[PDB]
């Protein structure tokens, strides 16, 4: 693991910018090669992270991958 | 003409050459048709070349096809069609040089 | 949504558009509207998008356009539908706004497709031909042609896709003369003189002859040979009883007749729009008349048939010249 | 002119099948010879998912 | 000038070449005036 | 509806002239070139005949009297 992120979030409503922030975070994790850590799968912010991960893989594929 | 007319002059020579090529192609067919309609007895291979190749040019300008009265009108229509195609090709040769170029940067070319 | 909140004016206008500017998509849309107005439909979001578009609500249509699943196809279809709606002159003020919205959506679609093509070339082309029942069984290319939006076709990516469809399995960047030399000589393709784009060997020979470019050039070459045969037979092979050579010529002409019938069946409306196709067909029929005369075996009819053949020859040469002109 | 060329090329590509002299065979063969959902299939789903991601980037 | 029957075809080709050059020159004479000028300031000239 | 009624309106303030009559003598191309007056003129040219009817429809009705009655 070159670099691993951890996040702690319990429902929360996404804002117009927060989605951009977290999408950028996941893109950087993809670029460097990283592990993300999340607690459970109670839908909300963490579910959005999972959706971003799934979108990224099909968007790029090619070299490397990200792990939740 | 060396100056800003040289691109125009160089494209047009090529276009006119292509038009002349098409005209020659058409003349060969015209000559074959005329020779076939008029003469029948002559089967010599040698005379056929003479006839088909340089009878029509003589007919245009030279010292040297209506035998049948019944098919005159279709012949007239055929003449009209050939006129249409060849006139179109000539006018395209005339006006070809304008489409490709751009007015803003014409000087550099 | 469709029975109550649908403006009566827009419905009356749509009626004219269906009646007198009938289009393939515009009949399916009308059928759906009538069925709703009276399970019924899949792709609900497409139905709502059409409802928003027909009332010319720009912002509320753009909002709903994002949630739709097929974005480029939906935008292209909406532009087409607005084009059809704009051709109604019962109401001018509405037509102007409809045309403006159509242009907006066309530009949006072309921009989005450029963005999609930038990332991955392979998937963009698979997406391009994709077809959905939401519209009248139409894909993006089919919809663009009927919509007559020049920009979408004019853009680079679709042009490249079309060009490599035209070349086929033949690899591009091979200079034309290389292809023609391989065309004349069978063996060269096998050796590697012509490259290819990607039991194994035979596919090279087959795919070299199914590419449209090769077939077109071969057809032109064979047409020239056909004209030479025609001239030889007409000048010094015309006898009281037709010879085998003339019979081969007749067989070739019959092949050509079948080829023409295919154009009649495949696309009938536009084939007779132009004079040149009409001339080709009339030439073949003229030939038929010529045979009718030749077979009578009477000198008086024999000469007339010969004259008919000569004129048909001139017509065929004119067809060839037309081909060369447009080709160049 | 780009649009016009696309149209003519498309027409020609649709027409041409094989070299002219043998054409009749195919025709004869052809005359002897003579329910899919839009989005149900999974491989069809993948393409639309990719397109949606692309749209998000464009927006 | 056709006394000789044997060199007719080269004479025809020569005629074609002369036609090409002279027609080119005439059409250049026709269309020369457009290249030099500029549309924006055409009035002052 | 009211714009066209306004268009032909005439007042003695000027020499008994309406907007169209004044525009033609004034030789201002823009006013005539605009869409609305063009549409008014076009539907005057067609008259009570409904527009959007393809020309051949009109000509076929012209040759044959009965068709107009049927619809
Ligand atoms: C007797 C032998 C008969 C042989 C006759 C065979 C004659 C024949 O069929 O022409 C094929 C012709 C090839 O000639 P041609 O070199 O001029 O083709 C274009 C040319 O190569 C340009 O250079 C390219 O653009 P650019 O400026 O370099 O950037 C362009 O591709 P693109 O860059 O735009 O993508 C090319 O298309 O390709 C056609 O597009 C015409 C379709 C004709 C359809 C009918």
């Amino acid at each position: 693991t070159p670099n691993l992120v951890i996040s702690v979030t319990k429902n929360f409503a996404l804002k117009p910018r927060m989605r951009k922030i977290f999408s950028r975070l996941i893109y950087i994790a993809q670029s460097k090669g990283a592990w993300i850590f999340t607690g459970g799968t109670h839908y909300g912010l963490m579910k959005y992270i999972g959706e971003v991960v799934r979108d990224n893989t099909i968007s790029r594929s090619s070299e490397e991958n990200v792990v939740a | 003409n060396l100056g800003p007319k040289i691109i125009m002059l160089q494209r047009m020579m090529i276009d006119v050459f292509f038009f002349l090529f098409l005209f020659a192609v058409w003349m060969v067919a015209f000559g074959v048709a005329r020779q076939g309609i008029l003469r029948k007895n002559e089967h010599r291979w040698e005379w056929i070349f003479r006839s088909v190749i340089y009878e029509p040019y003589l007919a245009m300008f030279g010292q040297y096809p209506r035998f049948p009265e019944w098919i005159t009108i279709p012949l007239v229509c055929i003449y009209m069609l050939s006129t249409n195609i060849l006139l179109v090709n000539l006018l395209v040769a005339m006006f070809g040089y304008t489409v490709g170029s751009v007015q803003e940067n014409n000087d550099q070319v | 949504l469709y029975t109550n909140n649908f403006s009566s004016l827009v419905f009356k206008n749509l009626q004219i558009a269906k009646n007198s500017y009938n289009d393939a998509l515009l009949t399916f849309v009308w059928k759906m509207v009538e069925d709703f107005r009276r399970p019924i439909t899949r792709h609900p979001l497409q139905a709502l998008f059409i409802w928003s578009v027909l009332q010319n609500k720009k912002e509320l249509s753009k909002v709903i356009w994002e949630q739709t699943r097929g974005c480029t196809l939906a935008a292209l279809g909406a532009s087409k539908l607005l084009k059809s709606m704009a051709k109604v002159k019962n109401d001018i003020n509405a037509a102007g706004e409809s045309e403006e919205l159509a242009n907006e959506y066309e530009t949006r679609a072309v921009e989005l497709f450029t963005e999609c093509y930038s990332n991955d070339e392979d998937l963009a082309e698979q997406l391009l031909t994709y077809s959905c029942e939401a519209w009248g069984g139409s894909n993006c290319l089919e919809l663009a042609v009927e919509a007559r939006d020049q920009q979408f076709i004019a853009q680079p990516g679709v042009q490249n896709f079309l060009s490599k469809q035209w070349y086929g399995e033949i690899s591009r960047d091979t200079k034309n003369w290389k292809i023609i030399l391989c065309l004349f000589f069978f063996p060269l393709i096998g050796c590697g003189f012509i490259s290819f784009r990607k039991k194994k060997l035979f596919l090279y020979y087959v795919s070299f002859f199914t590419s449209p470019f090769v077939v077109f050039s071969w057809n032109v070459i064979f047409y020239i040979a056909f004209l030479l045969l025609f001239a030889y037979v007409l000048l010094m092979d015309f006898q009281k009883e037709p010879t085998a050579l003339e019979i081969i010529l007749y067989v070739l002409v019959f092949i050509l007749l079948c080829d023409e019938v295919r154009q009649w069946y495949m696309n009938g409306s536009k084939y007779f729009s132009d004079l040149w196709n009409v001339m080709d067909t009339l030439a073949i029929f003229y030939f038929i008349a010529g045979i009718v005369f030749r077979l009578h075996s009477d000198e008086s009819s024999w000469y007339s048939g010969r004259v008919i053949f000569c004129l048909d020859y001139i017509v065929f040469t004119l067809r060839l010249i037309h081909i060369f002109t447009v080709s160049r | 002119w780009k649009f016009q060329r696309f149209f003519l090329v498309q027409e020609y590509c649709s027409r041409l099948t094989i070299p002219f002299p043998f054409v009749i065979f195919a025709y004869i063969f052809m005359v002897m010879r003579k329910p899919s959902v839009c989005c149900s299939r999974n491989e069809d789903n993948e393409i639309l998912a990719w397109e949606a991601v692309m749209k998000e980037n464009y927006l």
